[PDB]
């Protein structure tokens, strides 16, 4: 899944006028194709990665609205590693931060103190210098404070550690 | 326009109408070279094209042909995803509707609209309960095998309801060593099912078996033969065999009774534990961990239901093969059913057929399916039996049925 | 690591590559002229190699009427030697 | 045959005939995110 | 609105109960699709979602509440139990939780539970503070559990008396009525015994024999066909000694009715990791099996457990034999049948 | 001036014919190289040039010679792909036609015009029906291997008649341990087939053999004899045995009986396990999950057919080789053929040739090869011989049939 994200992410800085490609592979011997897709929707908006309903005609209109997965594949470098590589780095830190969640979840059932990073509005930040980190639902960058988690969702991207005080 | 009616003519009838059209020369072609060319042209008028077969769910699907006992061809329908996500098809749901030749592009036929579902209409396809929603029960319905024509054929079966009675989803097993006489007994099986009850729907599916005997039974029974010979990999051996128990269980869905003759429960267990992944685990003769997992999924299928419609495997086994393996593979199936319909090689060997053990066969709970009377008929058979060897029961057997010619003026005369 | 003279440049256009050849070698009578690429070859900054490509400077062109290669002894000749 | 007559008719319009295909509609959908061709 | 009660109404109900709903077709899906797309859009309105289920702890830390009519298998409506509330309650394998539950969310595929209303058919409070089985003191069987189709059981009574935490193992050759004396034995039990939890665990069985005995006995019947590995035998087998245990431990009295006597020493022996005896039975492989045997004991504080097996001897194997020959020194009551007799009817 | 005529041909010959003509010194140049030259002063003149062979599809393919197993020499017919879809010729065809010397940068002869395809007319071999469509019949008539003169030789096929008859389109296989007699009971039969049925095309493949082995069974039967040597790497078995099956299927789909009798069917399973790509899964014994594939096929392709023509293999199988890999195959395989003619080691080292095992010999579905009473006879012959040991049932049989010359004399006495 990073492999083929970094796939997408490096023929989407390719083109210019082309936007949200994808690629999926899923085999050992099976080489990866790449199939540029449309997002099914009846407004114009963004014409350079939307298409319209009667492309779906073909399957009896069964597509409903929020899927986007239908399209020929076209055709489909060494310097492409370049960005492949820090996506893949990049997944095993997430990687490791859920191992983190993890271990923190064998330990749990204390108070415990976080430094906030960012004032984002109505979602602050913590800081445990173990490669962890932790947000809380709604202070400034540089105080301790204090939470306790109960639960986690799994947020895009990664999930993150929820902590509440109410 | 259809396709199977295409496919069933000869290659003179398709080489002089294809010539008439203005083509390439097709007698140096395939048949399915020269039907795609007619399908193709005639398509180009505005006709529409029809087709047929059972659905093989790989997202997409493909539609395969009876006549090739649901083999991989390059004439099989396309079926897209997104067509099975509307209709919410599975695999086994024959779909009979109207096709569409390949275009620019494209190599496999397309469904444009469905018009018949596993024999019946798409509207009471959409609401129907699963197999595994079905309540089992015990075989209730009665499968006399015996005519009552009084023909020699009729003898076989006059034993097996006397020995092992067979009802509507009764799962049986006929442990026989080689050179038995097997293929006499099934074809007896087959062909007293269909005289008798011709509403039961009967396929007589061939696993890794030889090519003379697939020829021999298609032009001897009257019904739908399947057959995969050993020229196929075990791969092959295992898609043929699920789509025959898939394309079963759809139609008792539809409350049919469906009937498989499948004399290959041994070679299906070595055809799994071929294709299986090693998992560093074998157990005594060579079977794997999960090897047996998959034969006795379609071994245990056979069920009565009470909803409507019934699923009767009757499989023949294999013992003292030379090969420990095969005595592994009965020992665990020997104790899975609750019918055992054992044959003496040295009552076969004699020329005594049916040579079938009367004293080790049995059905369990077969007072549902015979009368009182009828049970202790055979209980009173049975004490005389047993007192007597093997080959002396068979004699006895055959000088009591050769005074008459139906087993209820045999029952009313030892009273 | 060491440099290369393979014929793939990241970031160039068809119409660069068309004069040259599969080792990155224009061919011997090529109406090349500025701007042109004439061999190709790529330093590795720490893949994530550098665009070190010989070109033709502006304003000068001309034909291309011979290539020499020479190379170090041990190291294997490629297609175009 | 020319690029005004499937130009003057819109996307959807050409999608809902057999004639066309999957690489046909590809390579025309290629055609129009360019903001040249087959802008309805 | 619990989900057994949901997974237990028809298919035909629960198709017209989301039309009028007004969501997307049922007709066409499956039956854990129709009641997960219920209980989403119930919970939307505001209400409460409960389940219930037997406590699974995996190895990550977390658990899942096992249905009781699936089997125990792992299912896509299980309810998730996150580690914190497991360290918090003291919860273990068995523990059966009831609680408020809710939809998973976007990314999650199992059921949260926010607060647990009721521990193993009991208070929490009463669940917190218990005394573990393994502090309980065995003692032999004090309790007489009276069999007295009836002809099976008065024969059974006058050979050997079962009572509370009895230890036996019922010994029969192939075709010599286990199907019909196991039958007679559950009728008995839930007919003299109805406040006991009758658990008849079957490993490697017919399909029809298990709807069978499950629709004719007044009880629970926890079964695993053939159809399955032997992994979820293995499984299936521990869920229902650590929920036998806990009840114990809660002043139960549970008869675990085990046929697996062969059929789960042979899934033991199938999961072992690679000591060669006898038969080809690992050293390692028949521990397991034994203190699943041995955890039958009489508790004098309260509860009882017993377990009544039934053996398999000259199936034509000696590994068969060398299980056999191994348990029988472990138990302390064998009823053996005569083939001789069975063959005569 | 053909291409097989002239390699046949001594270097003597060669060498002087090439002085003749006024060339270079040919004593020190090849027989290739002679052939070469000779063509091209020979067509210098304005000559044409002749040649023929079957056709190795590689999408361009060659015409190589049965001489020299069909191996690859840089000196043959080259077949373009534009006259491969001109013709449709697949592998198996013989080609025979009108040839011209390569210009200048070719190395192979260019085929200009074909005149004959498999030894028939091209109008004929253009418009037929392919072996995959042909439908197969069983073992209607008889191969009887008795020669009949009373001589000693037939002893061994008398013995072979009344045990395991085979007919036309037989699938049999010849069971044996190491240094048991196979090689003088396959000359045999070899002679006896080429004897009696001359219309039969008799083939003889011997694929990792000794050279010796092959030399001799060139020079002592009579017909076609190609062989691979175990000099040659795996590859070339796997070409060679598509070469023999290909030019068989294509000799069936015109109609000839042709009998292929194989002794390397597990040194082909050896060469198509060695050629196979790692897939990851290795079974017992060291053998690949698609290794058997394709021995199972080539040995299957035996078959009768209604239409016309008939194909029989009668491989023979090895056992007691002390390897575990030997002992697979031949299981595996067993139960596939319907004939197994069991050899006994312990005859064997009583110097009692032939030592064929009778008690395990037979034949299923051999009513249709025989009579009523001639299988009747056989029945009454084997009630007797099975009490009595294997030792003594070779004497038995020996001394019976050393008293008369046919067979026929001994069915009378005995009644």
């Amino acid at each position: 899944e990073a492999l083929e994200s970094a796939l997408a992410t490096a023929t989407k800085k390719k083109y210019e006028q082309e936007i949200d490609v994808r690629v999926q592979i899923d085999r050992k011997s099976g080489d990866f194709d790449t199939f540029r897709r449309w997002l099914v929707v009846d407004e114009v908006t963004q014409p350079t990665k939307e298409i319209t309903l009667e492309a779906a005609r073909y399957e009896d209109e069964s597509l409903n609205l929020g899927d986007y997965v239908e399209d020929q594949i076209e055709s489909v470098d060494r310097i492409t590693t370049q960005t492949a590589k820090q996506v893949i780095v990049q997944k095993v830190r997430e990687a490791e931060r859920a191992m983190v969640v993890d271990q923190f979840r064998e330990h749990e059932g204390e108070i415990i103190t976080g430094v906030v990073k960012k004032v984002n509005r109505d979602n602050i930040s913590l800081d445990l210098g173990n490669n962890a980190e932790a947000v809380i639902l709604r202070f400034r960058p540089g105080d301790r404070v204090r939470g306790v988690l109960y639960s986690v969702r799994p947020e895009a991207r990664g999930a993150q550690l929820f902590v509440t005080r109410s | 326009m259809n396709l199977t009616e295409l496919k069933n003519t000869p290659v003179s009838e398709l080489i002089t109408l294809g010539e008439n059209m203005g083509l390439e020369n097709l007698a140096r072609m395939r048949k399915q070279d020269i039907i795609f060319a007619i399908l193709k042209q005639h398509a180009k008028s505005g006709e529409d094209i029809f087709g047929d077969g059972v659905l093989e769910i790989l997202g997409f699907g493909f539609l395969r042909s009876a006549d090739s006992s649901y083999l991989a061809g390059p004439d099989d329908i396309y079926v897209s995803p997104s067509q099975i996500r509307r209709f919410n098809l599975r695999t086994g749901d024959t779909i009979s509707g109207k096709i569409r030749p390949p275009k620019e592009g494209e190599r496999y036929f397309a469904l444009l609209k469905v018009n018949e579902v596993n024999f019946d209409k798409p509207e009471n396809a959409r609401n129907k309960i699963l197999f595994e929603n079905l309540t089992p029960l015990h075989a209730n319905s009665r499968l006399r095998m015996e005519r009552g024509n009084g023909s020699t054929e009729d003898l076989t079966a006059r034993v097996l309801d006397l020995a092992s009675p067979i009802g509507r989803g009764q799962r049986g097993l006929i442990v026989a060593p080689p050179k038995a006489g097997k293929t006499m007994l099934l074809q007896n099986i087959a062909q007293s099912i269909a005289y008798n009850h011709p509403d039961c729907v009967l396929m007589v599916l061939l696993i890794d078996e030889r090519p003379e005997e697939v020829t021999e039974m298609q032009r001897l029974v009257k019904g739908e033969v399947v057959a995969s010979t050993f020229d196929e990999p075990a791969s092959r051996h295992v898609q043929v065999a699920e789509m025959v128990i898939e394309k079963a269980k759809r139609l008792v869905e539809h409350k049919k009774d469906v009937i498989i003759l499948l004399d290959s429960i041994t070679r299906l267990a070595r055809a799994y534990n071929t294709v299986v992944p090693a998992s560093g685990k074998v157990l005594t003769g060579g079977v794997d961990a999960n090897a047996l997992h998959r034969p006795k999924r379609f071994f245990g299928a056979a069920r009565n239901v009470e909803e409507g419609g019934s699923l009767t495997i009757i499989a023949t086994a294999l013992i003292d093969t030379g090969s420990k393996m095969d005595e592994v593979i009965y020992e665990e199936f020997k104790g899975t059913g609750n019918m055992e319909l054992h044959l003496s090689r040295k009552i076969a060997e004699k020329r005594v057929f049916p040579a079938i053990d009367y004293n080790r066969s049995g059905t369990r709970k077969e007072e549902l399916l015979t009368t009182q009377e009828e049970l202790q008929k055979m209980w009173i058979l049975r004490k005389i039996i047993h007192p007597m060897g093997e080959i002396d029961a068979m004699e006895f057997l055959i000088n009591k049925l050769a005074m008459t010619k139906t087993n209820d003026d045999f029952f009313e005369m030892m009273k | 690591g060491p440099e290369e003279i393979t014929a793939d440049i990241p970031n160039v256009g068809e119409a660069a590559l068309s004069k040259l050849d599969e080792s990155g070698i224009v061919y011997i009578g090529a109406e090349v002229t500025g701007g042109d690429i004439l061999v190709g070859k790529v330093t590795p900054k720490g893949s994530d190699v550098k665009d070190s490509s010989l070109r033709v400077p502006n304003g000068v062109s001309g034909t291309v009427i011979d290539v020499q290669v020479f190379t170090r002894d041990g190291v294997e000749k490629d297609k175009r030697a | 045959h020319y690029i005004g007559d499937l130009v003057q008719r819109t996307e959807v319009e050409l999608l809902k005939t057999p004639n066309l295909g999957k690489k046909s509609l590809t390579e025309i959908k290629d055609v129009l995110a360019s903001r040249g061709l087959s802008l309805g």
